[PDB]
C-alpha cells in the first residue's frame, strides 16, 4: 500500500464485538517506519537527540450521518505493550466521538528519565 | 401550648410541632454537547471532615493513581434486552491502583462519576434509563432460600435482568418491571437518574457522593449503590441499518480515602 | 593571565584556575540510646523540585501507605560467616503498597532509612560494618561470561558473600575481601556507613537520599544502591552462651514519587 494513496487510509467499519483495535504504532519518530518519512521525521534525522511533547491530530473522513467513539491511548514504556482495551485504559487516553467533532488532538506528554532521547 | 418539660431527658419530650470535557487524572472523556451533568442529591463528592472520622489512623489519599476514568466492559443492546445492573465498588474491585488499595485497607470512603455512553444514528430509536440506586437490597428468586454472592455481582461483570421472571434456586429475582426490589420500575425516578433518548441525548453523566449511615465503611462486604440501565423504549431500526449498538460504561472514583492499613484481604 | 576569550563557546575555553523512637506511618522502631543517626552525604531525602522533573505527568505521593517501616528477613550470624548484600529497591519490590506502586508506574524516585538491628550480651564479642554503596557494578565470577539477574539480587533474599573465592559460571565474584567490586574491602568507608560494635553499639541507622544522575529513573532495571553488612571482627562466645545471634534489617522508603501510570509491569 505504500506505492499508492492507500497508505494514509486507516480503515474503520461497523463491528460485531466492541473493544477491538483500530491501529497501533511505536512512538519512535525518526526511526520507526510509520512516522519516519513525515515532516517531523525528516527533520530529526538531521539530528541525534530530540525532546519534547508530540501532538497527534485525527480527522474522520466518513459520512455525515455515522456516529461512533474511539479510545486513543498513549502508554509509557515500562513493561510492556497493551493487548486489550482494558489494559490500554490505565495510561494516558482520551475519548473521541465522531458525531460531535471530526478532529481530535492528543498531546502525547513527555515522560522520560533523561532530558533527551536518541533519534 | 404551655411547653413545659417535666423530665430531664431529650427523648422523653413531646413531638416537635462540543468541547466540554472532563480531565480526571491522565484521562479525558468527550463530550457533553453543552447538555447537562446530574450531580447526586445536589451534593458534590468531598473528603472527610473532623466532626466525622471516628478513626484515628491517618487517611491515604492518592488523588491521581486511583481517581482517573476507568472504562468498564461493553454490553450489547438488542430489541429483546431487559436491562443491566452493576454493583459498586464491586465493579471497580480489580481495576488499577483503586482495586489494589481496597485489599490493603479496612475502611474506605469514595464518591464516583458515572458516564454511560451509547451512540446511534438518526434512524435508530429507543430510550434508556440510567439510574443510581443506593442500598438496593434485592430479593431472592426462590423465596425462603439463601442466595449466592456471585449472583448479585461478579467482579465487574454486567449482571442482566430478564423479560420474564426468574425461577433460579440461588440467584435474585430478575423481573425487570419489579426492578429486583419488589418495587414498580416506573417509580425509580427518585434516585439520581438521567435518560438517554437516542434522538437527542447520546450520553448520560451522573456524579454520586458517598451516601451511607457511617462515615467510613468496609468496601468488601457492603454494596454502596448499584447502577441500573433499563431501556423503557426498545431499540428499533430497519434491517439494513447497523444492528450492533453497544453500551459502554466509564466510571471514575472521586475523593477516595482509606484507613486501617493491614495485610491483603479479603478473608 | 590576560584572560581573554577568542571563541564563542563555553567548551572552547581554557581550564578553570532510651526513648528516641521514629514513628513513620503506623510503625515505630525503638530505639537508639541517644547514640547517632547517620544521614547520607549530609543530605536529607526530599521531593522533586521544578528545576528538575523533566516529566510532565503529575506525581503520585501516597505518604502513608508506602512510607512506613518494612521489616525484611532475618539472617544468622556465625563465626564462619562472610557477609551479606541486599540490592534496593529490588529488596522492597514485593512488600505492601510500595511494591504495588512500582508495577503500575514507569519512573520512580525515593530515599530510604535503613535500621540494621542485632543484639547480643556482654559476653559476646564482634563487630559489623553496615555500608550503603551506590552504583555497585559487580564483577562476574567466571570472567568473559554473562551472569544472571537472580544471582545479583533475588526478591528480598539476602545474597551472601564467601570466605573463599567463587568459581560459579553464572554468578558474581563473591570474595568478601574484594567486596564484589574488585576493590579493597577496608576502603569501603567512603560510603555512608556505621559500625555495630557488640560491646557498645547494638544497632545502626543510615538515612540515604536519592543518588542518581537523572532526576527520576525506572526502578525495575536499575539497582540504585546496595546494602552490605560485613563482619570485620567475627562473632565469638563461650559454648555455654546463646549460640543463635540473628541480624534483622528494617527499611522504610522516604519521600517516594512515581510517574508514568500504565498497566502492570515488568516486561
Amino acid at each position: 500500500h505504500v506505492n499508492s494513496m492507500e497508505a494514509y487510509r486507516i480503515p474503520v467499519r461497523p463491528q460485531t464485538s466492541s473493544g477491538e483495535q483500530v491501529f497501533g504504532f511505536q512512538l519512535q519518530p525518526g526511526h520507526d517506519s510509520v512516522l519516519k518519512h513525515t515532516l517531523l521525521g525528516e527533520i530529526l534525522n538531521y539530528y541525534a537527540n530530540w525532546s519534547g511533547s508530540m501532538k497527534l491530530t485525527f480527522m474522520y473522513c466518513g459520512a455525515a450521518m455515522a456516529t461512533g467513539k474511539f479510545l486513543i491511548a498513549y502508554s509509557p514504556p515500562g513493561a510492556g505493550v497493551p493487548g486489550s482495551r482494558r489494559d490500554a485504559m490505565l495510561g494516558t487516553h482520551v475519548i473521541w466521538d465522531v458525531g460531535l467533532q471530526s478532529s481530535c488532538v492528543l498531546c502525547v506528554p513527555w515522560i522520560s528519565q533523561t532530558n533527551y532521547r536518541y533519534v | 401550648y404551655t411547653n413545659i418539660n417535666y423530665y430531664k431527658d431529650s427523648a422523653s419530650n413531646s413531638l416537635n410541632r462540543r468541547v466540554r470535557s472532563i480531565t480526571l487524572g491522565n484521562s479525558t472523556i468527550t463530550t457533553q454537547e453543552c447538555a447537562n451533568v446530574v450531580v447526586g442529591y445536589g451534593v458534590w463528592p468531598t473528603y472527610l471532615s473532623d466532626h466525622e472520622a471516628t478513626a484515628v489512623d491517618q487517611p491515604t489519599q492518592p488523588d491521581v493513581a486511583t481517581c482517573r476514568f476507568y472504562t468498564l466492559e461493553s454490553v450489547k443492546w438488542e430489541s429483546s434486552s431487559a436491562g443491566w445492573w452493576w454493583k459498586f465498588p464491586e465493579a471497580l474491585s480489580d481495576m488499577g491502583l483503586f482495586g489494589q488499595n481496597m485489599q490493603y485497607h479496612y475502611l474506605g470512603r469514595t464518591g464516583y462519576t458515572i458516564h454511560v455512553q451509547c451512540n446511534a444514528s438518526k434512524f435508530h430509536q429507543g430510550c434508556l434509563l440510567v439510574v443510581c440506586v443506593p442500598e438496593a437490597e434485592m430479593g431472592a428468586a426462590t423465596t425462603d432460600h439463601a442466595f449466592n454472592h456471585t449472583k448479585l455481582s461478579n467482579i465487574g461483570q454486567a449482571m442482566e435482568f430478564s423479560a420474564k421472571k426468574s425461577t433460579d434456586q440461588t440467584g435474585p429475582q430478575t423481573a425487570v418491571h419489579n426492578a429486583g426490589m419488589g418495587v414498580a420500575v416506573g417509580n425509580l425516578t427518585i434516585f439520581p437518574h438521567q435518560w438517554i433518548n437516542l434522538r437527542t441525548n447520546n450520553s448520560a453523566t451522573i456524579v454520586m457522593p458517598y451516601i451511607n449511615s457511617v462515615p467510613m465503611d468496609n468496601m468488601y462486604r457492603h454494596y454502596n449503590f448499584t447502577l441500573m440501565v433499563i431501556p423503557f423504549a426498545k431499540l428499533e431500526h430497519s434491517p439494513q441499518a447497523s444492528t450492533y449498538v453497544p453500551i459502554t460504561v466509564t466510571v471514575a472514583p472521586m475523593c477516595a480515602e482509606y484507613n486501617g492499613l493491614r495485610l491483603a484481604g479479603h478473608q
